[PDB]
């Protein structure tokens, strides 16, 4: 589970 | 149906201009970096903070939000270093022989030599900068190019594809629109368009060379890499 | 020079006439092949293609006008890009396959962590197909790569760089000339021109990735003396 | 240099 996954949501 | 395709040329320009990330500073210290540790230390810290702005910038690029989350991830993983470098080259335009990583961080090739396999990349960046300068590249042109890189670089490593290529076409129209507004003749327009897009091939080259070098110091454990930078790097191997 | 004075149709005719031949491989359908054997075929094939490429480059308008040392540099920088776009062009009418030679047609299912590069070559080929890339456009793209790929890794030598840019603008004019004759609108010409040139970014990417894989194969130990020298140029 | 040689042949 990537950090980029999270950052693209917020 | 994407909003991006319904935008006019000037709307596309204004959207990209307003989405522009700020120019970040490095740590305030007159100690000019010469060691590999201190230079890469300043570069990673800067790159890490720029990445957060890039991500929120990408979401404001018309058409990017219509992509699936995974496609957005893939394009950023592929393009991030290109996007960092063309930004560096743009910022360094009015500083011949210099690379403006930050307003308080101006590096010359003599400092690039003070890390192994770095000066060649420095020289390429400097050549791209002077190239931008001799073409009198405009800000409106710059943001179109950066958007192109984001959408194009990872597009062939995949109907959302047709979407990307329709959006890519839209940006081409926008580039031509800007050149037409600047008074360029029809011949001057497609010649300049071609000249700009050929530099993208060189930007890709510098990114690829850079990516190799970053993998080395990562395996070296020279400099502390954040988990975000590590994950962006791993995507290229 | 002779290059700058050529008309668009003359440029096309000159490039089409300079086209290298399509070589065959030593591939034997009945013979068993390992990853080393298949690589031997590809390395041998590429090595023989390089000789034709060198003579081909000398018939690209403007190239001979350049100093010898600059001719060396451009070829050293672009040789794998040119081979790859050649491969992709020959593979256009064969979906899912790469036509290295008329007797050598490989799919994605055929080894040593080169599948990634294969899929990129296949994607580019599929791209050419959906665009319906024309031969006249292909020879222009191939000449652009030759002149452009190494032009920014070059003190009186700046005049040399300006001449290359002039020729590059001629080829752009030629591309537009072709698309206009095909009946494309102005907007369509610029779009197609952009689409073709963005592909060169991907071709550069594939070459760089290829050069990395070549370096490891060398250190694993079957490469010709020419290929070895071309490979060392990037390092 | 092989490339240097093959280029200057005539
Ligand atoms: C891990 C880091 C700092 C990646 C960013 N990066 N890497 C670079 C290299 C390499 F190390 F790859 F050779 C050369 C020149 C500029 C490099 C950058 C960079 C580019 C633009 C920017 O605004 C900041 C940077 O650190
Ligand atoms: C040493 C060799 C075979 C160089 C040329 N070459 N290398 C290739 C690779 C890599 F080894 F880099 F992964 C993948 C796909 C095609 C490759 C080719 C090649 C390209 C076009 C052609 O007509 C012949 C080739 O061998």
């Amino acid at each position: 589970h990537k950090i980029l996954h999270r950052l693209l949501q917020d | 149906n994407s909003l991006a395709l319904s935008l006019t040329a000037d709307q596309m320009v204004s959207a990209l201009l307003d989405a522009e990330p700020p120019i970040l500073y490095s740590e305030y210290d007159p100690t000019r970096p010469f060691s590999e540790a201190s230079m890469m230390g300043l570069l990673t810290n800067l790159a890490d903070r720029e990445l957060v702005h890039m991500i929120n910038w990408a979401k404001r690029v018309p058409g990017f939000v219509d992509l699936t989350l995974h496609d957005q991830v893939h394009l950023l993983e592929c393009a991030w270093l290109e996007i960092l470098m063309i930004g560096l080259v743009w910022r360094s335009m009015e500083h011949p022989g210099k690379l403006l990583f930050a307003p308080n961080l101006l590096l010359d090739r003599n400092q690039g030599k003070c890390v192994e396999g770095m000066v060649e990349i420095f020289d390429m960046l400097l050549a791209t900068s002077s190239r931008f300068r001799m073409m009198n590249l405009q800000g409106e042109e710059f943001v179109c190019l950066k958007s192109i890189i984001l959408l194009n670089s990872g597009v062939y490593t995949f109907e959302e594809k047709d979407h990307i290529h329709r959006v890519l076409d839209k940006i081409t129209d926008t580039l031509i629109h800007l050149m037409a507004k600047a008074g360029l003749t029809l011949q001057q327009q497609h010649q300049r368009l071609a000249q700009l897009l050929l530099i993208l091939s060189h930007i890709r080259h510098m990114s690829n060379k850079g990516m190799e070098h970053l993998y080395s110091m990562k395996c070296k454990n020279v400099v502390p890499l954040s988990d975000l930078l590590l994950e962006m790097l791993d995507a290229h191997r």
